[PDB]
RNA sequence: UGUCCUACGCCGGCAGGCGCGGGUAACCCGUUGAACCCCAUUCGUGAUGGGGAUCGGGGAUUGCAAUUAUUCCCCAUGAACGAGGAAUUCCCAGUAAGUGCGGGUCAUAAGCUUGCGUUGAUUAAGUCCCUGCCCUUUGUACACACCGCCCGUCGCU
């Protein structure tokens, strides 16, 4: 729609993304 | 790790920076061997010094340079802190402070020379809503083609960190009317890699 | 600049510090140093003596920082 | 010094010397400027310790002024607001330079 | 300040452009700096520099003692070019104001250089 | 005036390093207000934030 | 790790010698007694008791041979160096950094690489802005390319 893509303008883009960093006996 | 980096200049170059700025033997090298340089470039007559506008001397040492081979120069500049620093060093050459981009007060046909110490690859950047950059070199470049006399020569020394910003210091200096080039000195170095903007009217 | 801190203790400046050092509120060889214009070497020998004397009480001891209070 | 506990000029040190608002820097092709951001107080406590560490390191460096001693002195000056403290004084220049890049 | 480097400022407004100069002067204390003498220099403003711009400095400066006229010559005048010397490049007004024809914006030279600051 | 402020969630992380933090953000004195601002640094849901002024909402691409 | 590692006794302050043992190896060096750190003194903002370069002399060690100072110990002078315009390297937990300790190269150096533990933090749990690599679509912008001008004026043989 227009005003999804309007919205979709203003916001920022968040979420996903895996940044794969980095007893007993 | 770059001083451009830091902030604006009238803030960054106070007291206590300029104080250990003064007392630093490796400034004093390299500032007078790039002023040798510096006055080396331009094709000024030999045994009549010129007329020579010195932006971005601060502390005044490239002046002291001029001074000593008994030329004669006035410095703009913007902190007034260095500028105290430069005056208790017993200097010889008039200064004036105020920033570069809003104008160069005098008259046309005057300056037979412009000397640029460090002071061009400062005013690429904005610290402030206000100042457009490209306005504020147009206007600098402008108004120094304006007051430069025809046939002058103006040397500016510059350490860019990336061809962008050169790209748009050349475009506005070929904007402004300016004749010249770029001379580098070692360019395939690192520690001796220096910028060099070179000018003329005509 | 260059500083110009006395060798020794002329009787000036140990009259100020007959009268003077029960009353800074604070006291390290630094700042004794700093404002008697003195060589921090005499300053402290100056406060091992003057404990001698038991005039000052002692907060702590170490080797680089000694700290000393008032009586009252 | 205070005639107190510590503990306090401590906190209070770390609260007067934490950056209220300061500037990011941003830009697409060489025309870089700065917009007034907001700083967490985690990061508000983190860059007040940076401030005091680097005040009490490059206070004296030269001289018979102890550590300790200036340590002390940053922080107490810090606590009490006043300009004498490095921390205080690049704090304040840092809520202006954020007003002056709205 | 040396008087040849106000003979030679204008107005950085952009509005005054460029018809700005000159710029009228006040005094309050004057120091003497001693500057080396080069007879080529003092030679060589005179037909460059702006007489009259030169004698409305002076009467802003208090001072009337000078020639009326461009004295052009090939150095053989002591004590004329030793005057200009003086007058010019030792001369220094540390303090004082410095005002626009056009805008009025006020310019002080407070120890001592002057501020343009918009 | 410098008025205190609490969070309700993260919008999400903006700039063009992805150095600032887009959160909404909410007042005390009524709890009505609801404004939208940049905040750099590690930022999570409870801390309490300051404004030195609440005039404009923070907006980035 | 070892028939070069050395325990111990004698001599010379040290560089090093002499003598007698242990070891072909978790047995002897070796409860592998190390450095940083800790406590006390002296020093005290001083190109200074910092830093040690570059020198002179003596002695000893290693070897056919040491001069172009192999190497070590001592004594004597004490240069730059006052935190580095500007380009750039590495990095997220026992990690970086300080700190010392072994193996290969060795008749004798000390200087490269590999390891070792000890003291052990700040910052972030991120982004595609710069760099590089790989995907999806495309060859529509610009460049290449086509067309046009292909610098003009007078003067003699």
């Amino acid at each position: 729609p227009l005003a999804d893509q309007i919205l979709a303008g203003n916001a920022v883009r968040a979420g996903v993304r895996e940044k794969r960093r980095g007893e007993e006996y | 790790r770059r001083p451009e980096h830091g902030g604006p200049p009238e803030l960054f170059y106070d007291e206590t920076e300029a104080r250990k700025y003064v007392r630093n033997s490796r400034m004093i090298d390299i500032q007078t061997r790039m002023a040798g340089r510096a006055l080396e470039l331009l094709y000024l007559p030999e045994n009549k010094p010129c007329y020579l506008l010195d932006i971005g001397c601060g502390t005044g040492l490239s002046g002291s340079y001029l001074s000593d081979e008994g030329h004669y120069w006035v410095g703009l500049d913007i902190s007034p802190a260095m500028l105290d620093e430069a005056v208790d060093r017993e200097i010889e050459g008039d200064l004036l402070l105020g920033d570069m981009g809003q104008g160069i007060p005098f008259k046309p046909g005057t300056f037979d020379g412009c000397i640029s110490i460090s002071a061009v690859q400062w005013l690429c950047n904005a610290n402030k809503k206000s100042e457009n950059p490209a306005k504020r070199l147009y206007c600098f470049f402008a108004s120094l083609f304006s007051v430069l006399v025809r046939g002058s020569r103006a040397v500016l020394q510059l350490y860019p960190e990336n061809s962008e910003q050169l790209e748009l210091i050349t475009t506005q200096a070929t904007k402004a009317g300016f004749s010249g080039g770029m001379v580098v000195d070692y360019p395939n170095s690192a520690k001796a890699k220096k910028f060099y903007l070179c000018l003329f009217s005509g | 600049d260059k500083l110009n801190n006395l060798v020794l203790f002329d009787k000036a400046t140990y009259d100020k510090l007959c009268k003077e050092v029960p009353n800074y509120k604070l006291i390290t060889p630094a700042v004794v140093s700093e404002r008697l214009k003195i060589r921090g070497s005499l300053a402290r020998a100056a406060l091992q003596e003057l404990l001698s004397k038991g005039l000052i009480k002692l907060v702590s001891k170490h080797r680089a920082q000694v700290i000393y209070t008032r009586n009252t | 010094l205070t005639g107190e506990n510590p503990l306090q000029v401590l906190v209070n040190a770390i609260i007067n010397s934490g950056p209220r608002e300061d500037s990011t820097r941003i830009g697409r092709a060489g025309t870089v400027r700065r917009q007034a951001v907001d700083v967490s107080p985690l990061r508000r406590v983190n860059q007040a310790i940076w401030l005091l560490c680097t005040g009490a390191r490059e206070a004296a460096f030269r001289n018979i002024k102890t550590i300790a001693e200036c340590l002390a002195d940053e922080l107490i000056n810090a606590a009490k607001g006043s300009s004498n403290s490095y921390a205080i004084k690049k704090k304040d220049e840092l809520e202006r330079v954020a007003k002056s890049n709205r | 300040m040396k008087l040849l480097t106000h003979n030679l400022l204008s107005s950085h407004v952009r509005g005054v452009g460029s018809r700005g100069f000159p710029l009228r002067l006040q005094a309050t204390e004057v120091r003497i700096c001693p500057v080396e003498f080069n007879p080529n220099f003092v030679a060589r403003m005179i037909p460059k520099v702006e007489w009259s711009a030169f004698l409305e400095a002076a009467d802003n400066l208090r001072l009337i003692q000078v020639p009326k006229g461009p004295v052009e010559g090939y150095e053989e005048n002591e004590e004329f070019l030793r005057t200009m010397h003086h007058l010019l490049l030792e001369v220094e007004v540390i303090e004082g104001t410095l005002q626009c024809p056009e805008s009025g914006r006020m310019f002080p030279i407070s120890r001592g250089i002057p501020n343009m600051l918009l | 005036p410098i008025k205190l402020a609490r969070v309700t969630k993260v919008l999400g992380r903006t700039g063009s390093q992805g150095q600032c933090t887009q959160v909404r953000v909410e007042f005390m004195d009524d709890t009505s207000r609801s404004i939208i601002r940049n905040v750099k640094g590690p930022v999570r849901e409870g801390d309490v934030l300051t404004l030195l002024e609440s005039e404009r909402e923070a907006r980035r691409l």
